[PDB]
């Protein structure tokens, strides 16, 4: 969810998409570390046993057997690597039957979230601009530069598909915990799906250049249970 | 009655005929074994573009040969799409009410 | 309990949805200008554009419709 | 010829290439081209190399044959069972080895 | 002397000037890298107080200056201009005034790029200068216009050098060079000069479309008005991937030559290696949108591009396997360009493996505009092209300059840049997979350790370049004394085992290309007569 | 012949160019042009007088460079057959680079045309913009290029043959033919319903046709230079590489005009 | 005219016969090269804030 | 080979001491982030 | 007007450089040197006026 000092792994799982991305990255790294180990072992063995070699086998310049095996081995490993990424790419675009929708339109150096599925029985759509808390009005426990005074809040255990766009410079809606990253270009709406499997906060940042206020542009998504979300949406 | 399907693809037939025209002009002109490669290429290109822009007006005559058979297009295909867009709304909300 | 929305349209399954909002908006203004001036099950289109595309786009297109400089004209007489 | 060379064609080709050399550059050149192949040559090659180094009348290339061979072989049992096969040529030609010449 | 350095249509005295602007601009770009990584060392507003626009200006200056004014000159311009006529036996290149105007329109691109960072605070977009971030509404001023006029001038320089190289190795070869007998660096400069004139026209068209919708009121990417900014991403990255393949292919040529000559062995299957390099060249156009997996392409075209970037990945693999095969079984003489050649293999295999981790269009949604990407390209660009650049200089400059360097200082320079650059870009992977975005002035203070470790490394990587500057000085004022007084290495190819010293002094240089047979600093008319070959 | 009067020559066919001061001057002028047109686009200098003189000094330095190359090619006499094949292949690769700029412009047209945005009315051409019909003036200035190609190819094949009165007549009438093309193209520009700012359609349309417009006015300057040095007896019967260069250029300009014309005037309306 | 060749007639620097030491020119070249981004930072830090 | 110490033993003797130093140089060419994390205050130092 | 061999006999037989070897080449290069020096030194006095930010006096 949130980053940790001196960490060397992913911000952990919330969505089936992020679980699939974590499993796929570990499978790809498991297939890559064999190649890295044998490349480093070949380099070490060669440069520490042929440096103290006084003659050079200069009459070895081609061999077809070992040439075609080292050109057919990376094709095999790359087919095995590309075999599950097709499954993830073709399932992470499957947005059949979501529950509710969000718009996450990003202006210059803030976001503006809006819900308009009409169960708020005041009648209207609900919007809020979601400015960063400036870093002198922090009050004794608040995470620096990625906190927000007005969070987005989503429910648990419903598929939510949110579209995203801008009104200016190309932004990016990017949370690494939910595995969601999509460029908010000002011309088109871009939709991505989510199924958040546990309550709690999730932090993210803008991951496209916006100009001066690129760092002062965070995303804070609290995921609460469905009755508390219904109460919040009716009250707000 | 074939004008519908092979006049929907005008600018595929024109481009394929241009490529085949340059090929069938080049294989004719290169059989003369006296000239430079460049003169053969530019003569083949000239013959090809002449027959291609000559066919571009034949397709205009064919285009109004299609236009009498289908009057005032681009605007009544839009309303066929609109009828298929209204049926998909009524079929859906009637089962939303009784489902 | 309920949280229903537009579901999944078969015409626009891609990642972009700008044509989906623009077509739903122009077809709302094509239903309620043509068959009957307001009484319908073409509130589906209203639900769809008001769910999908943002308020600045809706305000810009409605002021363009008022001034008459709308892009895809809505069969108005 | 990029087709492979069998051992008999190897030793016949190189014996007829050690017989023809006349200068010192030629003997050291064909000795380097014989040793920088993959196999170690049979002593039918190397006693002819010793004779071809005797024909040019210089000593240390009739010693570096033996040290290059000690670098060539896989252990020292092969080296000892090799060196007792070139005993009398080393005797009547009078060349030394390295380990007895430079004791260290 | 004015007609020998200002008019100077001779391809030997243009390459020295190329190298002088290369070392000047590389010093400026690494000053910018030092300032960036010095400001990012700790959370909270460091040395430049506030002022994120200045940091954006500094990072676009570092990126575009060190790409288009150090690596592309000191690999294409300098090394091709000095060596491509000197390996195929041309007396010097065809169209000589064309590669004089290429050099002389480089530093005016440099001076307009320098004065672009002073007027109206400045162009900050990053080197991939995007709309509507750079259109006149969100970025006003004459700054980014001068910043892309620099790209127009550098684009013109590299294309003129490309046409020059292509014709001068398609016609003026020597007597016996057939269509496949050239040394592999000639083939690298060949294929790179093809990719230049097949790629950068699209770049210059896209960025002049950016200029005339900035100032001439057109609407190519101004979206309220018809256009779309996705068309710039297409039109830019159609050059943007062939640009780095252009920057890395002469690196492959240099590394092939130095591992061929420092292991006393020919390269394992030179014909298959040049087929792999040429297929990498003709295949590097078909994968241009692996930098655009996020913007909203379909899953079908994303599936195509994540299929095709792995077939991009395979011939680089067979090239690295042939490099391991040609250093296997050798007689490896560990001098200072051979050390850089050995380090390049490991430090580029590492970046290529994390590159194919990036190449999955599935996996790019967790890694885009994130310091994992910086860890990948600051491996395969930095360590790749510049370890090949150092293995070009430390291997060729005793022949070109005619002054032998110091050897122990060269080895402490190699180990200092190796350690002090491996400590920078390795924590960038942990910063990436923990969630740090790119181009931030600084960050939420969770990941406060790896930035400090990278900043304590960048000072080592700068001190090694200061020692490289002292290596240049010690080579320039103590060349003959390093020839005589036993501080250097003199013979790069050692005598073989059974060869005497009196026999090594007959055949001193056992080369396979022409360049190590010309005398130190070579004559201005080297090939009076052609250089025959069978 | 004698060795003594064989070693008094070049010993290889390739060109050895004396040090000439026209990379440095035209590079100076290119820098001044770039900075002055980056400086006057924002109102820092008052008028366009300085970008005018910068463009003029670039033009006159490059025409002095071409003066130096025609003097070296036909007076000092170094362009032998190896150097001739070299400069021929160099011009072929330069024009292969120009057609890729044209391909980038066609990529822009196709990408914004076959997927039209929702602010254009979702139809190509957009709403309200009266598109140019392809059959009135486009038909004249697409048949005039074919007639220009036919007369420049018979002027070429009369130059190889030996007659002067035919090989000069073809060059004169192809010069006046394509300048009649350029003038009626300007006539087409000065009464058209959309400008370069009116939407994306006018933008990419005027970008493509204006780049072809500037390319053929540069071709007309090239052909005027070639007619001058054909009248002044520079062009021979077997050493006309600077004329084969421009006929290759005008034939590829004709075919890229027909591509531009078809997909800019028939499919795009 | 073929320009005459030597060990120090291939570079624009004159090294052996001078009046000033070579270290002055050789380190001032990279001094101005290393100090052009510092003067860019100074002219950008006096235009907006302080310094 | 045929006569001598066997090739399995005479190449195991050459390569088995090489595996441990390869593991050392790889564990200190990729494992120094562990050594810099070990002394910092995040490990309650 | 068939004046190519006289120009060749002049151009081969001189010591002056190529861009100064013609008879009428004094009228082509002195005004060029003047206008080129003016046209390239003139934006380098307008660049500090742009660095200071002071625009023109137009309208
Ligand atoms: C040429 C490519 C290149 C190289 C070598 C480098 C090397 C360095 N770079 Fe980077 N960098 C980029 C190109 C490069 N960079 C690009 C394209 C971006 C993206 C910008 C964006 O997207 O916004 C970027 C971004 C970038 C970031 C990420 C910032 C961010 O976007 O958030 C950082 C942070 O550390 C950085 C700093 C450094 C430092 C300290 C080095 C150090 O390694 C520098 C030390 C290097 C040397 C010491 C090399 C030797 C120098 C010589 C001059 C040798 C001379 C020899 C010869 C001429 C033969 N640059
Ligand atoms: C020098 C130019 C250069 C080179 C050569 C590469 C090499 C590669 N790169 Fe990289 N890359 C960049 C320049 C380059 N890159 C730049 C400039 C960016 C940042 C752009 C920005 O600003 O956004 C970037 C970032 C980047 C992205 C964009 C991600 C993003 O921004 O969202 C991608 C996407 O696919 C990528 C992938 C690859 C791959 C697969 C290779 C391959 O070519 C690597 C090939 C090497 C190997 C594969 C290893 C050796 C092979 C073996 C050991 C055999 C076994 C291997 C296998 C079986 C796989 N890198
Ligand atoms: C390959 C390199 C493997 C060695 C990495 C050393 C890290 C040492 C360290 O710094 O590990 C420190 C972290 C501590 O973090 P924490 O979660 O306890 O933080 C809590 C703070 N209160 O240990 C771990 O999390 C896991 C243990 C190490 C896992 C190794 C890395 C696994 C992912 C690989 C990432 C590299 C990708 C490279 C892509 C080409
Ligand atoms: C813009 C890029 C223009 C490139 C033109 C390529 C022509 C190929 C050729 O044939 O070049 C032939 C000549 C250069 O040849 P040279 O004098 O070196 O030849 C010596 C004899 N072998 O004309 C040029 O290139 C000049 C092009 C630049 C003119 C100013 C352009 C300003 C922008
Ligand atoms: C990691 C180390 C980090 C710390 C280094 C501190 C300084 C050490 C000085 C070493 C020294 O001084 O090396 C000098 C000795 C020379 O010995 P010699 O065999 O010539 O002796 C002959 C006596 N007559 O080693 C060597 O050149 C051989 C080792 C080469 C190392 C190349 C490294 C290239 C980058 C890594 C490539 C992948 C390898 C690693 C993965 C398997
Ligand atoms: C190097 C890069 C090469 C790639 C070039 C890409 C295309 C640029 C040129 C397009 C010409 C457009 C045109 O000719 O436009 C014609 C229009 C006039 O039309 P109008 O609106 O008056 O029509 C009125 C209808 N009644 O002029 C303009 O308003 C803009 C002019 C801008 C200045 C000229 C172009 C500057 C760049 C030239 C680079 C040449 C090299
Ligand atoms: C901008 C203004 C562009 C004006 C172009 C003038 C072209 C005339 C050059 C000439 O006349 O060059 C004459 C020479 C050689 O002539 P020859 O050997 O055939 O004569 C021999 C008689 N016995 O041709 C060339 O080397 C090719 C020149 C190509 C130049 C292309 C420049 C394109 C610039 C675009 C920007
Ligand atoms: C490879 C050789 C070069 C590696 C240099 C890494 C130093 C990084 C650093 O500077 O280490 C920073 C850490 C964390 O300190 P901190 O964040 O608590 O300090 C807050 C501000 N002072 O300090 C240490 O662990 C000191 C011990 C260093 C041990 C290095 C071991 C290398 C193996
Ligand atoms: Cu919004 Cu960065
Ligand atoms: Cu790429
Ligand atoms: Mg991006």
């Amino acid at each position: 969810d949130v980053p940790t000092p001196y960490a060397c792994y992913f911000q952990d799982s919330a969505t089936p998409n992020q679980e699939g991305i974590l499993e796929l990255h570990d499978n790809i790294m498991f297939y890559l570390l064999v190649i890295l180990g044998l490349v480093s072992w070949m380099l070490y063995t060669i440069v520490m046993t042929y440096s103290k070699n006084p003659i050079a086998y200069k009459y070895i310049k081609h061999g077809q057997t070992i040439e075609v095996i080292w050109t057919i081995f990376p094709a095999v490993i790359l087919l095995i690597i590309a075999f599950p990424s097709f499954i993830l790419l073709y399932l992470c675009d499957e947005v059949i039957s979501p529950a509710m929708t969000i718009k996450a339109i990003g202006y210059q150096w803030y976001w503006k979230y809006e819900y308009s599925d009409f169960i708020n029985d005041s009648g209207e759509t609900v919007e809020f601009e979601s400015y960063v808390i400036p870093d002198e009005l922090l009050e004794e426990g608040q995470l620096r530069l990625l906190d927000t005074d007005t969070s987005m809040v989503v429910p648990v255990d419903t598929h939510i598909r949110f579209v995203v766009t801008a009104a200016d410079v190309i932004h990016d809606f990017a949370i690494p915990s939910l595995g969601i990253k999509v460029d908010a270009t000002p011309g088109r709406l871009n939709q991505v799906s989510a199924l958040i499997q546990r309550e709690g906060v999730f932090y993210g940042a803008c991951s496209e250049l916006c100009g001066t206020g690129h760092a002062n542009m965070p995303i804070k998504i609290e995921a609460v249970s469905l009755p508390k979300f219904l109460e919040w949406l009716n009250e707000q | 009655k074939f004008v519908e399907g092979l006049s929907n693809n005008k600018y595929k037939i024109i481009t394929g005929a241009w490529a085949a025209s340059l090929y069938g002009s080049w294989v004719i002109v290169n059989k003369d074994p006296i000239m430079t490669k460049a003169q053969k290429i530019v003569q083949a290109r000239m013959y090809a573009q002449f027959i291609t822009v000559g066919l571009l007006l034949a397709s205009v005559g064919l285009s109004m040969y299609e236009n009498k058979l289908h009057p005032n297009k681009q605007k009544v295909n839009e309303m066929r799409r609109w009828e298929n867009a209204l049926r998909v709304a009524e079929e859906e909300e009637r089962l939303e009410k009784e489902g | 309990s309920p949280l229903h929305t537009v579901g999944f349209d078969a015409r626009f399954p891609q990642q972009n949805q700008t044509k989906h909002c623009w077509q739903s908006y122009v077809d709302y203004h094509k239903c309620v200008n043509m068959k009957g001036e307001d009484f319908a099950p073409c509130k589906v289109f209203w639900k769809t554009y008001n769910a999908l595309c943002p308020l600045d786009w809706i305000e810009k297109w409605d002021d363009q419709r008022e001034k008459g400089i709308f892009a895809g004209d809505i069969n108005s007489d | 010829a990029h087709d492979e060379e069998t051992f008999e064609e190897f030793t016949a080709r190189y014996e007829k290439e050690f017989d023809e050399a006349y200068d010192l550059f030629e003997v050291q050149r064909v000795l380097n081209n014989c040793f920088s192949y993959d196999l170690v040559p049979a002593p039918a090659v190397i006693e002819k190399a010793l004779r071809a180094a005797r024909r040019v009348n210089d000593l240390p290339t009739a010693i570096r044959v033996f040290e290059a061979l000690k670098y060539k072989v896989e252990n020292e049992d092969q080296y000892k069972a090799y060196l007792d096969e070139l005993k009398d040529v080393r005797q009547e030609l009078g060349v030394p080895l390295k380990e007895e010449l430079f004791p260290s | 002397m004015v007609q020998r350095w200002l008019y100077s249509t001779n391809a030997k005295d243009i390459a020295v000037l190329y190298f002088m602007l290369a070392i000047f601009s590389g010093m400026a770009g690494t000053a910018m890298s030092l300032i960036i990584r010095l400001e990012l060392a700790a959370p909270g507003s460091q040395y430049l107080h506030g002022n994120s626009q200045l940091f954006n200006v500094l990072v676009v200056g570092h990126a575009v200056l060190m790409i288009f004014f150090l690596v592309m000159p000191a690999l294409i311009g300098g090394f091709g201009n000095y060596l491509l006529p000197l390996m195929i036996g041309a007396t010097d290149t065809a169209f000589p005034r064309i590669n004089n105007i290429a050099f002389w329109v480089l530093p005016m691109g440099l001076v307009c790029l320098v004065t672009s960072t002073l007027v109206e605070s400045g162009a900050g977009t990053g080197w991939t200068v995007y709309p509507p971030l750079s259109s006149i509404q969100a970025h006003s001023g004459p700054s980014v216009d001068l910043a892309i006029f620099a790209l127009h001038l550098t684009s013109i320089s590299s294309l003129l050098g490309a046409i020059n190289f292509i014709v001068t190795t398609l016609n003026m070869r020597t007597n016996g060079m057939t269509m496949h007998k050239l040394p592999l660096f000639v083939w690298s400069i060949f294929i790179t000069a093809f990719l230049l004139l097949l790629s950068l026209p699209v770049l210059s068209a896209g960025i002049t479309m950016l200029l005339l919708d900035r100032n001439f009121n057109t609407s190519f990417f101004e979206v309220s008005g018809g256009g779309d900014p996705i068309l710039y991403e297409h039109l830019f990255w159609f050059f943007g991937h062939p640009e780095v393949y252009i920057l890395i292919i002469p690196g492959f040529g240099i590394i092939s030559h130095v591992v061929s000559t420092y292991s006393k062995k020919p390269v394992f299957g030179e014909i298959s290696m040049v087929y792999a390099m040429a297929s990498i060249g003709l295949l590097g156009f078909l994968v241009w949108s692996h930098h655009m997996y996020i913007v909203g392409l379909d899953a079908d075209t994303r599936a195509y591009f994540t299929s095709a970037t792995m077939i991009i990945a395979i011939p680089t693999g067979i090239k690295i396997f042939s490099w391991l095969a040609t250093i296997h079984g050798g007689s490896i003489r560990l001098a200072t360009p051979m050390l850089y050649a050995i380090a390049f293999l490991f430090l580029f295999t590492m970046g290529g493996l994390t590159g194919v981790a990036l190449a999955n269009a599935s996996l790019d949604v967790a890694f885009h505009d994130t310091y994992y990407v910086v860890g990948h390209f600051h491996y395969v660009l930095s360590m790749g092209a510049i370890f090949s650049l150092f293995a070009g200089y430390y291997y060729w400059s005793p022949q070109i300059l005619g002054l032998n360097y110091n050897e122990k200082l060269a080895q402490i320079q190699f180990w200092l840049i190796f350690i002090g650059a491996n400590v920078i870009f390795f924590p960038m992977h942990f910063l990436g997979i923990n969630g740090m975005p790119r181009r931030i002035p600084d960050y939420p203070d969770a990941f406060a350790g790896w930035n400090y470790v990278a900043s304590i490394g960048s000072f080592i990587a700068t001190l090694s370049l200061f020692l490289f500057i002292y290596i240049l000085y010690d080579q320039l004022v103590n060349g003959l004394n390093n020839k005589v007084n036993n501080k250097s290495v003199i013979y790069n190819k050692a005598p073989d085992f059974v060869e005497s010293n009196t026999i090594f002094n007959l055949n001193t240089v056992k080369s396979s290309s022409i360049e190590f047979l010309l005398t130190s600093p070579p004559a201005v008319h080297s090939f009076n007569t052609p250089a025959v070959q069978s | 012949m004698t060795h003594l009067e064989r070693s008094r020559h070049q010993q290889h066919p390739f060109h050895m160019v004396m040090p000439s001061p026209w990379p440095i001057v035209v590079s100076f002028a290119l820098l001044s042009l770039a900075l002055s047109t980056a400086l006057t686009m924002h109102g820092y200098i008052g008028n366009m007088n300085m970008v005018y003189l910068a463009l003029f000094v670039l033009l006159t330095s490059s025409i002095l460079w071409f003066r130096d190359i025609v003097a070296e090619a036909t007076y000092l006499g170094d362009h032998t057959m190896a150097v001739r094949k070299g400069i021929n292949l160099g011009f072929l690769m330069f024009v292969l680079s120009e057609v890729l700029i044209f391909a980038g412009l066609f990529w822009a047209y196709f990408h914004s045309a076959m997927s039209p945005d929702v602010t254009l009315g979702a139809c190509w051409p957009p709403v309200g913009i009266e598109a140019v019909q392809p059959t009135e003036l486009p038909l004249l200035n697409t048949i005039i290029l074919l007639s220009s190609g036919a007369t420049v190819t018979y002027s070429h094949h009369a130059l190889i043959a030996g007659n002067r009165n035919k090989a000069l007549s073809g060059l004169l009438i192809t010069f006046w033919l394509i300048v009649i093309f350029v003038t009626c193209q300007y006539i087409e520009y000065t009464n058209a319903a959309f400008t370069i700012s009116d939407g994306v359609y006018g933008s990419v349309f005027y970008a493509g046709t204006g780049l072809h417009f500037l390319h053929m006015v540069m071709l007309a300057a090239m052909l005027g230079v070639n007619y001058w040095r054909m009248r002044n007896y520079h062009l021979t019967a077997g050493h006309h590489v600077g004329y084969e260069t421009t006929i290759i250029y005008t034939h590829v300009l004709d075919v890229i005009w027909l591509f531009l014309y078809v997909v800019f005037y028939w499919w795009g309306v | 005219v073929h320009f005459k060749d030597g060990v120090y007639e291939n570079i624009p620097f004159k090294v052996k016969g001078r009046k000033t030491p070579y270290a002055l020119s050789h380190f001032g070249f990279f001094a101005i090269g290393f100090a052009v981004p510092f003067v860019a930072c100074y002219v950008q830090l006096k235009k907006s804030g302080a310094f | 080979g045929r006569i001598g110490e066997s090739w399995v033993i005479t190449e195991g003797r050459r390569l088995i001491p090489e595996i441990f130093q390869w593991s050392a140089v790889l564990s200190v060419c990729l494992g120094w982030p562990g050594a810099v994390y070990f002394f910092s205050k995040a490990r309650k130092a | 007007a068939n004046k190519v061999i006289q120009l060749q006999k002049i151009f081969q037989s001189s010591t002056k450089p190529l861009w100064w070897r013609h008879p009428r080449s004094a009228l082509y290069l002195y005004p060029f040197y003047a206008i080129f020096a003016v046209a390239v030194v003139t934006p380098l006095l307008y660049i500090p006026n742009a660095i200071r930010g002071i625009k023109a006096k137009k309208a």
